[PDB]
């Protein structure tokens, strides 16, 4: 456990939208962190709180942001309307002494223009080919992520019903398949490094999973195609000799 | 309100097994001073707290002198599981704690017999379906992010298998003859990657 | 009056703290002996405090309430606390058990102005179990309801009209208490809760609460 926990962890929304962030931190600790982080950037701090009274509030930080503490703990910071820009990832904390502070996973914001917008990954694995196995004695399975937005997409390989995490590689930041458009899907990819001996043998089970972080049931839905829901898609594939 | 913090080296390449040293400077007089690691996933694990001298924990050493106004961050025999970004969280307000630039560390797993080649792999449902993976080849290889905005490829990742550790990037695009040996053209590979017909 | 326009920082969140997410202090058959006052083992389950202090404006009318069973009700806080890391201070809100009970609830009415216009406020929600009551435990009260119902301590983006308010407790047997509600000094709570410092407990027999709300 990390010892923070922050609810939601993922989170969806229009331009112009209403959205709120929960953080428990852990009972004892006096103090409370929030803060910003961007892609490839350090996290900027926004607000911090000692005991029952908010301390101070940045200079930077909009009008539109409001840190409350409510009866307890634990601390909820608020959106008025969602604009560009605010697709961050936001990192709470917590201090005792206050010494060591303690992070948390963070919610991840997605500010999109429509909901519309949100479609669901498809998950396909690639057979190895026989020229591998021919020239280096072992089997390597690639799975492959397509038509995904937005990029909170979780992949972990899954070996006769069995988490497995030796001989896996993933990438580090997923690809958007088109990348001159605003708010364009993403593709990602993994690959499972296994012997020969064991891909050959038909009693081994190899499939592939996708954790995506969709819609919940208070957001509306009017499209035609299905809602695209907290759902994990997945490819399976059998062992050949 | 006012507190500069910028950290030496921002961008770290080291093999693995290797020792590196890695520094975070600050402007004004400083009371208490954090350690941090940041993982793909985005969390902060709280490494080391070091607000005056030196602490010896595990495998990391820290340093810390509010005088020369510097703090520095000791890896020895670095590994693939240490590759992330690591951040300097400094204190002047009252109790308030500003990050810093961040030094951005990625461990490169040199393997001991490399062979790179570019194989051909096949959907299991569809028969149309193709992507390339070019693997086996050495961490010090620089595969660029090419090129024709309809082919897709992707960035180098480190497994382990033992013992055995080895590199792999992911080519594939839906197009009429996408040939194995016209991929990765746009990025430098050596001579000696092997090159097999389906 | 009462100027908004003075933010002085983070003093509207912590108002709002105070009034509306507030964990109101509430004891009836509690006991010290410890100008202030420590009341030992006070919190029964809370991980940041176990004893809570109680300040006063003068040390000689403190020994009054010092030795007997005392009624509690105020707003309690833990930054920038007088004490050890355990303890949440207070002010005032202290009331003697002897002859401050009755038979059935009091239900103070209260009144409300908007810029002029008269509005509706109902008696269920300020209410009152003694019969001498301190002005915090009618304030905190009043102010939970102004809250909910007209965002009272919001910023102007978070829909908060009122600018300049004043809050007045009826002359019912001496002179009324006034009060601004955005002049209250300094940003933090041990300020803010300060002018319950004096203790000032009135009468609660057929009393009456006035509100003025200006939107400008």
């Amino acid at each position: 456990d990390t010892g923070v926990s922050q609810n939601p962890r993922h989170k969806i929304t229009k331009r112009g939208q209403n959205v709120t962030f929960r953080c428990d931190p852990i009972s004892e600790h006096n103090r409370l962190y929030w803060y910003r982080q961007t892609l490839g950037q350090g996290p900027e701090f926004l607000t911090y709180f000692q005991n029952e009274a908010q301390l101070e509030k940045s200079r930077l930080l909009s009008d539109r942001f409001s840190a409350e503490r409510p009866k307890g703990s634990f601390s909820t910071l608020e959106i008025q309307r969602t604009e560009q820009g605010d697709s961050a990832m936001y990192l709470c904390a917590s201090s005792l002494g206050g010494y060591e502070q303690y992070f948390g996973p963070g919610t991840r914001l997605t500010v999109t223009e429509d909901l519309k917008n949100v479609f669901p990954p498809e998950v396909a694995v690639f057979v190895p080919s026989e020229a591998e196995i021919s020239h280096t004695q072992k089997a390597t399975l690639v799975c492959l992520a397509t038509g995904f937005y937005p990029d909170h997409v979780e992949l972990s390989w899954w070996v006769n019903g069995k988490e497995v995490h030796s001989g896996v590689c993933t990438d580090p930041q997923p690809l958007k398949e088109q990348p001159a458009l605003n708010d364009s899907r993403y593709a990602l990819s993994s690959r499972l490094r296994v012997s020969a001996t064991f891909w050959q043998d038909p009693r081994n089970h190899f499939r592939c999973q996708v954790q995506f972080y969709g819609l919940s049931e208070n957001d509306e839905w009017t499209q035609d195609r299905a809602k695209p829901v907290t759902q994990i898609v997945s490819a399976e594939a059998w062992g050949r000799a | 309100m006012g507190i500069q913090v910028e950290q030496s080296p921002p961008d770290l390449i080291l093999q693995e097994g290797a020792n590196s040293t890695l520094r975070c400077n600050f402007s004004d007089s400083v009371n208490n001073l954090q350690w941090f690691h940041q993982n793909p996933w985005g969390q902060l694990i709280n490494l080391f707290y070091i607000p005056s001298g030196t602490k010896q924990n595990g495998r990391l050493s820290a340093t810390t002198v509010a005088t020369e106004r510097y703090s520095l961050l000791y890896i020895s025999s670095s590994q693939t599981t240490d590759s992330g970004v690591y951040f300097c969280a400094v204190d002047s307000g009252t109790y308030k704690y500003i990050f810093g630039t961040g030094t951005r560390l990625k461990v490169l797993a040199n393997i001991q017999n490399p062979d790179p080649a570019v194989y051909q792999l096949r959907d299991s449902k569809s028969s149309d379906k193709s992507v390339c993976l070019f693997t086996d080849f050495d961490s010090q290889t620089n595969v660029s992010q090419s090129k024709d905005s309809d082919v897709y490829i992707t960035d180098k990742c480190v497994l382990d298998m033992r013992d055995f550790k080895s590199n792999s990037a992911v080519a594939w695009s839906n197009k009429s003859d996408f040939a194995c040996a016209n991929a990765f053209n746009n990025s430098i590979i050596p001579e000696d990657t092997f090159f097999p017909s389906p | 009056l009462r100027k908004k326009s003075e933010l002085q920082g983070t003093a509207l969140g912590n108002l709002k703290q105070i009034y509306y997410y507030n964990e109101k202090a509430k004891t009836e058959n509690k006991e010290s002996h410890d100008h202030t006052i420590l009341f030992k083992g006070f919190f029964t389950d809370h991980s940041w405090y176990n004893d809570l202090l109680v300040d006063f404006d003068s040390k000689d009318i403190v020994d009054k309430y010092k030795g007997k069973k005392v009624d509690l009700y105020g707003a309690y806080y833990g930054y920038q606390c007088a004490g050890p890391n355990k303890t949440a201070c207070m002010y005032g809100g202290v009331t003697l058990h002897d002859n401050n009970r009755l038979t059935e609830e009091k239900k103070v009415p209260i009144n409300l102005w908007l810029d002029g216009k008269q509005n509706t406020v109902p008696l269920e929600t300020v209410k009152t179990n003694k019969k001498n009551v301190t002005v915090q435990e009618l304030d905190l009260q009043a102010r939970r309801y102004l809250q909910e119902k007209y965002n009272l301590y919001n910023s102007d983006v978070f829909d908060g009209k009122v600018q300049r308010g004043l809050i007045v407790f009826h002359t019912s047997t001496e002179p009324s208490v006034n009060y601004d509600l955005f002049g209250a000094q300094g940003q933090y709570s041990n300020t803010l809760l300060r002018i319950y410092r004096d203790n000032k407990t009135i009468n609660s027999e057929n009393m009456h609460i006035d509100i003025y709300l200006y939107t400008s």
